[PDB]
């Protein structure tokens, strides 16, 4: 949703993330409506990538236009004009928050609005021409969607909008306790829903089909995506939230989407959050998780991989899909089908062989040795080369997939392609040290421990707390937002009751009627920038009804007397506890791990790959040869240039080094100096190395 | 110096929760007792759980059955709240079979000779005129957590689905002090521990089982000097 | 209330919204059709001032 | 005497069981350490993978080694115990 | 069995200084995840909201000499930059060595003084009975009592006068103290003294460098384990908590800004009666609204007590300002225009309260702006570090002792009032780790100090108490050596403590050291653009021209230019100088507006801003330049609390003047 | 006129010095890192790269 | 159920009256229950005898200093609270220190009543000036653990009797420490480390011993609901 509601400056004939100063990378006045200030990226293209308000509009000249309600001797009419920038500066904006009679009379004379230049002024309630439609009229989605987001600063606010559009799908979804109502519009409008077309009734509801009938007398047929990957490798599956005989509406939504329950957006979970250090394992923005996390599923989620794999025809031959496989064991061709194809549902390990193919491999001069093994042992030399599909390092799962082209059957593939086979494999990942979580609010972390259930601090009734949150991390941050949020969590998940009893309190005196009193896990709505207060927030905690033993746990000050898991003794001071909604970013360790000790290299300079995908090394560039050479670290820096990367003897003579025990060999001449020298040379350069003697040093060893 | 020694007593909150008083203690000593009781509670108390089942038509977790309005998915998340009680070690095979409309429960599956299910109204699936239901559960015992064995350890079949077993029987443990017993000196600690289990064992069998685990090392402790 | 299936989410809202929040995909799909020249394009510019949309 | 004795620690562990200020007052720098202890290590490497039907002239470990104590350990063991000398360049 | 005492490489980008590389013992774990020391953050600016690391393996026997020696981490504790310690306890860990050492007054069981009828209360034979009397609710870790020690060494006070001979392990003595500083003196080695002093982190920091110049490295690194340790058990006891009551309101904001909204109301009246400028009005409501945050964050102050959770965080040293902590709670105040201009209407709302649409749009505005600006800056200075890395690389120190007489003339106190001598507040990285070239000579001439002595705060002191307020050190601007330079003119390595080795790489060291602190320079011409000017010998943008010769002056006045006329002093040829722009001040000269009639010095500066320094070299000389430029260095980099050795700036400034032009060949 | 082509300017670099016919001397961190040789700095100085190791006279009788 | 290794305990000694026990291997999460439930039954269960109140002659109304004697009220109370002291009786006994001219005043000088015996007859108490006497009356009871001064229980019918803080445990400083360590691919077991100083008239071994048996009194006392329920069975 946010991707296609995307605006860009760059492409052709737009800027460049180098050709672009700190003049375009600015949120002008102009924005207002029309621009989101908060949600762009914070890397490099900072500014020049940006989202769309709510209700902004496009001009058929391609200029952003934005409501207002046309306001006369400060009367606000139910009238709403579009402007655009050039209009909005000749008219002055008042504020949507500003207080009107039934009518639309200003109660107050004095008026908040914007002039020309921006300029945030006071005014008479004459002067005003046009208000706004909405509080949140400069927000765009994702940004309508952080709770009391006017108490986040404005770099939290960006990076909990950037953290939010990165969640993954859990197995089970959950709608948050508090919200700000656009869930319900976001979710149908993004569309992974199902949406009811015509009113009637259902009369066959399934796992993956939903029949629909009408009053007009005709049949609707919907089809459920069921495990099916996304182009991230997250899996979206669709889900039925109706019953057979029940009526629906045209409108309704009929089946939930990956991250959806009940038809509003569920990116994250519910958990029980307590603000406090914690032995030093939540040092440094680190998290601490409970285990019944892990053995709930709680934060579990299903990632779908693709491999595929074509059999073409070669200028030596062709190709072919089989399970012949001419030098492995034979205990690796037990998941294989008769025609060299894994079976559904046969669990695969790293290294496993998924499609058995082979190709043709001509004439080669075998060595000596090679040639009396196989006449000891009679295997004989057959002239084709394995080239099966594998998984990849560090990956596994079950094959759930297989999808197989022929040209043979008049499939249209490419040109020169005989066969393809596609195979996916499906895996369901807990949460694990080192994965990365999140919250509405800006703040991030990744799970240091997971401690188990009895070592976590307990409240008096005997309930472990889900997730520790360090303490010194909030106030330097100035995103206090998530804290008034982990309060209404706590009453979301209690009930609360406003004793009416001589009279409504003072400080309940603008809240409306049907707030006076909520039962247990009740969920409620706290819009951007109109929503609920300081005040209501502390007298709603005063407020909350009690537990099946008729005690409370939390006090009027949000604090709880928590336990000490490992010790028993209850901590000396009481601990804010309640209900944060967290979200399961999509940065795992499984995605992030890598090593290498030798693996393919590069053609030109014989040095190694890079990335984790190619089975690279890590670059040792200019900073750390810097910081080497201050160290004094001469051999260690020499070892690193030659024998790791350049050195083509010394590599291997390495390798049988401490393979066989010896002492590592003296570095040679690294291959990129040659490189260098002969690319020189072709420019009519004569570069040549002297000896001490002054004669020539010929490079031509070998 | 005091010559009574400390004794316990237990009263009834509900059918499976209990509340066991423990008197007189030192001061500064109830809070450790009950926090090693609550500990042995929550980790150390043997149970029950399946650890694999097997359905009739499905190859993987990740698939639908015919008729059927929840995935082999959602079957999996509602059969991990079951409750069993089985008295063999070894693992035993329960079947659940049921054909045509309707909600199939918990209610619906025969156990054989030695294993009941304490829940016999847990929701499992439900079926429409064109669906059929046929599972085999296997039940083991054993204690803590246990995340699901691979087929490739126990060599088996590609139609089996192994699931993640959790065997403690304890629901809720928590403790509290009076710091109220008098004999000549008003500082006597008085422990309340209150004790609530998934009604597969009574809160006495899994306070008697803490106990003698916590016998066995604390004598273990003593003995090898 | 708008949405005929909805679940009840009580609100702390203090202000009427005179405007509902429009279609979040009409930005690409309002210029595609545009660029094809669909029916519903037509009527939308003749009724909002038109000599000959094209 | 609280000064006299001053350098009192607990018990080292693992890679730094040999007190690195004892060894840097063995040597002149720390890099002349550096290299005493890899040419030590060395030789005490070409020792143990010594074809021994051959000409022995590498000394062994002039101290008793651990179980499967790497070689550098024990030239810095060697050069703590006062067991070794050395000349620079 | 393989990777039993085999070190590895761990390193973090971007690598700004030598500890990016670190050696580390590994230890196999069970997850995905590397496990870092809590300790080793701040050397590789790591945090673990996501970062990540790169961990190389050491073959040769000589790759891994150099990482048990050279690169190991419990060497590196001291930043090669100023000598500071880097790994040493922050954050949760202060915390905890706060509330440990806190004293707090009326606290349980406190000591009493004996009364008519009573003996004292509060007294305990062993540290042991007041761990067993805390144990039992009787007592707390920060209320005064006395107790009598045995193993913990007297305060060098209590011990010349309580034991003629010295202090012995064993021996009893009775401290007023409170159990938390028993403890925390437990952690500190045997032989260190009681210290008795609630523990900031200036405190921590200066135990950690007292015991980092007096005890071997070994015992500093374990002393650093043993506390951080007790901060990690102490901080999650310390009672911290951020909630919604403990951000507490000022109950006379209301007052302040009725007030000043009322000045405000009257300027503005004032400005719509036409007796007003725009920028007039705009500099008073500026001035108003600062005066008015000045107020609420005075009030704020004041009103939170010395208990609270986020006093106590910022107090203690641990992180945070009482900025954030005004803005989190009072005025946010005034916030600035899309080009940098401060907004007349400030923003009165705090972050507690929220703020509103407009106020929020315009909070926006000034985030983005710096957010923006942060990149840019990153990627000057690193390009300012590749290039100061690649012009000084031929400094490396291949001698002990040039012999050279020649030196720096470096000054201690300036007046003093009436003979105190008030100290230099730049003496510790201008004076320290050098060598004196000329033995230090006073008023009725002794000896105080002899020639080829480490200069350090013992030697300052003694200097200053014989009343010498100048000395002359050795530096490599002025060194004698061949290639390279010598170990006694560069004087003492800030990492190690001691001289320095031959054969290290003085400059890298030098120019990595210079470029680090450049993220957090931030511009206010100042910052980063004046030091890549300074560095590059360019002509300043506001350019000052300064005087050729000594002598009469005479101004001539015109219009958008000015003209100086400099009259030598002895007669000759005087000097006339050309237009000047008039957005610029002329020299104050001590109480102040050069007007006519001064007697200017052979370099003196006539107007505000920045000489180049080639009329600097081409009219007083080269040490003068040297001077120039070390100086306008170190004060664009002191105006950000950044402390960076002279030497650095010495060796770099030392590259840049090696060279002459031939003009008769 | 290695150091000064791989820092910046290689064009003009290269064509001066080939004008020039410079020659190269070959002691500097950077040469010496781009050719392979170890650094004259720190560990790869004469004075400890030719260290002369052996069992004192005490400890050779002793074992 | 049975566990995987029985654990096993071994001493280690660091002084006259120090040890160093540990206890590996531990399943996980039972090191941290062990060690406390070990430390507080070490800290506050073991019966011993102390001195529970002292009486200086020649000091009545003002507990400031003593005449005759160097030290003050306050360095006579301290020394007297390190007096270990062994008794047979439960109720209170009270025990005489008369020493006549200068000299050291030790604790042998003490003559012990009938089943009241001292196990360190070399403490300094005093040191008394040229011509000086010292008569202190002290009061022993026995118990278990550390009570506070208790305040005097009368009116003003006895008033030179000093309440002092009673140090009835023979165990003086226990501290436990838990580490990670593997028996087979297994590295989250628990090993645990108790260093634990007492007095002189215990040994630390005999100390765990009988805090060992008091906490297999009192699991017995809460298994005897169940002697045969299913629990983990250590072995032999
Ligand atoms: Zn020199």
């Amino acid at each position: 949703l946010t991707h296609k509601r995307r605006l860009s400056a760059l492409g052709p004939g737009g800027l460049s993330r180098e050709r672009a100063g700190l003049e375009v990378r600015d949120v002008h006045p102009s924005h207002y409506g029309r621009m989101c200030p908060i949600e762009t990226p914070e890397g490099p293209n900072i500014g020049l990538i940006g989202s769309l308000s709510v209700y902004a509009r496009v001009n058929p000249f391609g200029f952003i236009e934005t409501p207002y309600r046309k306001v006369e001797n400060g009367v606000v009419t139910d009238q709403i004009d579009y402007l655009t920038a050039d209009e909005e500066d000749r008219h002055v904006v008042a504020q949507a928050n500003s207080p009107t009679d039934e009518n639309g009379r200003f109660t107050e004379d004095r008026v908040m609005v914007r002039k020309k230049g921006g300029e945030v002024e006071f005014v008479s309630a004459d002067q005003v021409d046009y208000m706004d439609v909405s509080p949140r009229q400069m927000v765009s989605v994702a940004t309508a969607m952080i709770p009391f987001l006017e108490h986040d600063d404005a770099n939290r606010a960006l990076m909990g909008a950037n953290m939010q559009r990165q969640a993954v799908p859990l197995v089970r979804s959950e709608a948050p306790l508090v919200g700000t109502g656009m869930e319900l519009r976001a979710a149908i409008d993004a569309g992974d829903v199902v949406v009811a077309d015509k009113t009637g009734v259902i009369e066959e509801v399934s796992a993956d089909y939903i029949t629909v009938m009408a009053d007009d007398g005709t049949r609707q047929s919907y089809r459920l995506r069921k495990f099916a990957r996304s182009n991230h490798g997250t899996c979206a599956n669709q889900r039925p939230i109706v019953d057979a005989g029940q009526r629906v509406e045209a409108g309704q939504v009929i089946a939930d989407g990956p991250c959806t329950q009940n038809g509003e957006m569920a990116l994250g979970k519910n958990l029980l959050v307590a603000i406090m250090p914690w032995e030093g394992h939540n040092y440094e923005d680190a998290i601490i998780l409970s285990n019944r996390l892990v053995e709930e599923d709680v934060l579990t989620s299903i990632h779908i991989e693709e491999h595929e794999i074509d059999a073409r025809d070669t200028k030596l031959g062709a190709e072919e899909i089989t399970r012949d496989i001419p030098n492995v064991s034979d205990e690796v061709l037990a998941d294989l089908d008769e025609r060299g194809i894994v079976r559904i549902g046969a669990e695969v390990r790293d290294g496993d062989i998924l499609v058995g193919k082979v190709t043709p491999k001509g004439e080669t001069e075998l060595t000596p040795e090679e040639r009396l093994l196989r006449a000891i042992f009679g295997e004989k030399a057959r002239e084709v080369r394995d080239t099966s599909l594998k998984v990849p390092h560090g990956e596994s799962g079950k094959v759930i997939g297989i999808r197989v082209f022929s040209r043979e059957d008049d499939d249209e593939l490419p040109a020169g392609v005989n066969e393809l086979v596609r195979v996916y494999v499906a895996q369901k990942r807990k949460i694990s040290d080192g994965d990365k979580l999140a919250g509405r609010h800006g703040n991030k972390g990744v799970i240091g421990k997971i401690l188990p259930v009895e070592d976590m601090p307990f409240l008096p009734d005997g309930t472990p707390v889900d997730i520790i949150l360090n303490t010194h991390g909030v106030p330097r941050r100035m995103n206090i937002g998530q804290i008034l949020e982990t309060h209404l969590g706590w009453v979301a998940k209690a009930g609360w009751n406003i004793d009416v009893a001589a009279g409504v309190p003072d400080w309940a005196s603008k809240l409306p009627e049907e707030l006076y009193s909520a039962p247990a896990d009740s969920t409620v709505a706290t819009p951007v920038f109109d929503g609920a207060q300081e005040g209501e927030l502390a007298g709603l905690l005063g407020s909350t009804l009690p537990n099946r033993d008729g005690e409370v746990m939390v006090d009027a000050d949000g604090k709880s007397t928590l336990f000490d898991g490992r010790s028993g003794e209850p901590f000396p001071y009481p601990v804010t506890v309640g209900y944060m909604y967290i979200l399961k970013l999509h940065h795992l360790v499984d995605d992030k791990i890598h090593a290498r000790s030798t693996g393919p290299y590069s053609m030109i300079t014989q040095q190694p790959l890079g990335g984790k995908a190619q089975f690279g090394g890590q670059r040792f560039g200019e900073m750390e040869c810097w910081a080497m050479q201050a160290y004094g670290a001469a051999y260690t820096l020499q070892e690193l240039l030659t024998i790791k990367s350049d050195d083509t003897v010394g590599r291997v003579k390495v390798y049988e080094a401490i393979v066989k025990g010896e002492n590592i060999p003296e570095p040679g001449i690294p291959e990129s100096f040659k490189v260098l020298l002969k690319e020189l040379q072709s420019l009519c350069l004569n570069v040549e190395v002297l000896s001490s003697d002054g004669a020539a040093i010929e490079m031509r060893d070998g | 110096l005091i010559s009574q020694r400390p004794t316990l007593s237990e009263e009834t909150v509900a059918e499976n929760r209990s509340r066991f008083v423990i008197e007189p203690l030192e001061p500064g000593f109830g809070y450790t007792l009950g926090n090693s009781l609550r500990r042995t509670l929550l980790s150390s108390i043997p149970g029950a759980a399946v650890t694999s089942i097997r359905i009739d038509g499905v190859l993987h977790e990740f698939t639908t059955v015919p008729g059927v309005k929840e995935d082999v998915t959602d079957i999996i998340l509602n059969l991990k709240g079951l409750v069993v009680s089985s008295d063999d070690d070894e693992p035993v095979t329960m079947y659940l079979r049921k054909q045509g409309p309707g909600v199939v429960t918990a209610g619906d599956i025969v156990p054989p000779a030695g294993v009941t299910v304490h829940n016999p109204d847990m929701h499992i699936a439900t079926l429409n005129d064109k669906g059929k239901l046929e599972v085999e559960l296997v039940v083991e015992r054993g204690r803590g957590y246990v995340p699901a064995v691979q087929n490739k350890a126990s060599g088996a079949e590609i139609g089996r689905i192994p699931v993640d077993s959790i065997y403690s029987p304890v629901l809720k443990v928590t403790y509290k002090v009076e710091a109220t017993r008098v004999e000549q000196r008003t500082d006597f600690d008085k422990l309340i521990i209150d004790v609530e289990t998934k009604n597969s064992i009574s809160p006495r069998d899994a306070l008697a089982s803490a106990g003698g685990t916590l016998v066995e090392l604390f004598g273990l402790a003593r003995e090898l000097n | 209330n708008s949405v005929p299936g909805a679940p009840n989410r009580v609100s702390f809202a203090k202000l009427r919204e005179p405007l509902e929040v429009p279609g979040l995909l009409d930005v690409q799909t309002d210029s595609f059709e545009w660029l094809v020249g669909s029916d519903r394009w037509r009527q939308a510019a003749i009724d909002r001032g038109e000599e000959n949309p094209v | 005497i609280d000064s006299s004795a001053a350098s009192a620690y607990d018990t080292p562990l693992g890679i730094t069981n040999p007190p690195i200020d004892e060894l840097l007052s063995r040597a002149s720098s720390k890099y002349a350490l550096v290299i005493y202890a890899a040419k030590r290590a060395r030789q005490i490497n070409d020792y143990y993978n010594q074809l021994g039907d051959g000409i022995l002239e590498y000394v062994g470990p002039l101290v008793e080694p651990g179980l499967q104590e790497k070689p550098l350990s024990i030239a810095l063991r060697e050069i703590h115990g006062d067991l070794l000398e050395h000349t620079e360049g | 069995e393989v990777i039993a005492e085999h070190p590895v490489l761990l390193n973090r980008a971007p690598t700004l200084h030598r500890l990016g590389i670190q050696a580390f013992e590994p230890q196999l774990v069970e997850g995905k995840a590397i496990q870092l020391h809590p300790l080793v953050c701040e050397a590789f600016n790591a945090d673990f909201d996501g970062d990540q690391m790169a961990v190389h393996l050491p073959l040769s026997a000589e790759a891994q000499a150099e990482a048990r020696i050279l690169m190991l981490s419990s060497n590196n504790i001291l930043s090669p930059a100023s000598g500071k310690p880097l790994a040493m306890p922050r954050l949760d860990m202060v915390t905890g060595l706060y509330y440990l050492t806190t004293l707090v007054e009326g606290a349980t069981g406190e000591y009493q003084a004996a009364t008519k009828d009573a003996p004292e209360q509060g007294v305990y034979s062993s540290p042991a009975e007041a761990i067993m009397a805390m144990d039992r609710g009787a007592l707390s870790v920060r209320a005064k009592i006395k107790v009598r020690l045995t193993e913990l060494r007297p305060p060098t006070d209590l011990e010349a006068q309580l034991f003629e001979n010295g202090w012995k392990p064993g021996d009893a003595w009775t401290a007023e103290t409170t159990l938390g500083r028993v403890m925390f003196n437990e952690l500190l080695p045997k032989s260190y003294p009681f210290v008795n002093e609630q523990m900031h982190k200036k405190v921590q920091a200066r135990i950690i460098n007292d015991l980092a110049e007096r005890f071997p490295m070994i015992v500093v690194a374990q002393t650093v384990d043993k506390l951080k340790d007790a901060g990690f058990y102490w901080a999650t006891r310390s009672g911290v908590t951020v909630s919604m009551a403990d951000v507490l309101v000022p109950p006379q904001k209301q007052e302040i800004l009725e007030r000043h909204e009322a000045e405000a109301d009257a300027i503005e009246r004032k400005y719509q009666r036409g007796a007003l400028n725009h920028t007039e009005r705009n500099e008073s409501l500026v001035k108003i609204w600062q005066d008015a945050t000045e107020e609420v964050g005075k009030a704020l102050e004041e009103f939170y007590p010395a208990d609270n959770p986020i006093i106590t965080i910022v107090k203690s040293g641990a992180t945070g300002n009482l900025t954030q902590t005004r803005t989190l709670a009072g005025m946010k105040g005034l916030v600035t225009n899309p080009k940098g201009e401060f907004i007349p209407r400030p923003i009165k709302s705090s972050f507690r309260e929220g703020l509103t649409v407009l106020e929020y749009f315009i909070n926006t505005h000034g985030a983005r702006k710096g957010l923006a600006d942060t990149a840019l800056r990153t990627a000057d200075s690193g390009y300012l570090t590749r290039r100061l890395v690649d012009v000084s690389q031929d400094v490396i120190v291949r001698e002990h002792d040039c012999e050279t007489e020649r030196g720096i003339n470096v000054t201690l106190a300036e007046r003093g009032p009436d003979g105190t001598l008030i100290r230099d507040a730049h003496v510790e990285t201008s004076a320290f780790a050098r060598t004196l070239a000329t033995d230090a000579v006073d008023a009725n001439g002794n000896v105080i100090i002899e020639r080829g002595h480490d200069l350090g705060d013992p030697a300052i002191d003694a200097l200053l108490a014989a009343g010498i307020t100048t000395v002359k050190v050795r530096s490599v601007l002025t060194c004698t050596s061949a290639t390279g330079v010598c170990a006694m003119c560069y004087g003492r390595s800030m990492a190690t403590g001691k001289l320095v080795d031959i054969g290290e790489a003085v400059g890298i060291v030098a120019a990595q050291s210079i470029g680090e602190p450049g993220t957090q320079l931030t511009m206010r011409v100042g910052g980063l653009p004046r030091v890549q000017e300074l560095f590059e010998a360019r002509v300043p943008r506001n350019k000052a021209p300064i005087a050729d010769v000594a002598g009469r002056v005479r101004l001539e006045e015109s219009d958008k230019f000015f003209k100086i006329t400099i009259v030598p002093d002895d007669g000759g040829e005087e000097v006339v100088y050309d237009k000047l722009s008039k957005r610029q001040r002329l020299r104050v000269i001590t109480h102040g507006v050069l007007s006519d009639g001064d007697h200017v010095e052979v370099g003196d500066q006539l107007m505000e801003g920045a000489a180049d320094p080639h009329e600097v070299l081409r009219v007083q000389g080269p040490r003068e330049v040297q001077i120039h430029l070390v100086k306008e260095v170190q004060e664009v980099y002191r105006a950000q609390g950044v402390s960076i050795h002279d030497k650095h700036i010495e060796v770099i400034v030392r590259q840049m003047l090696r060279r002459v032009t031939i003009i008769d060949s | 006129w290695l150091s000064a082509a791989s820092f910046q300017e290689t064009t003009r670099v290269l064509t001066d010095a080939a004008i020039n016919c410079r020659s190269d001397k070959l002691n500097g961190l950077k040469e010496n890192v781009i050719i392979g040789k170890l650094i004259p700095a720190g560990t790869g100085i004469s004075r400890y790269r030719n260290i002369q190791v052996q069992p004192t006279e005490e400890a050779r009788a002793a074992a």
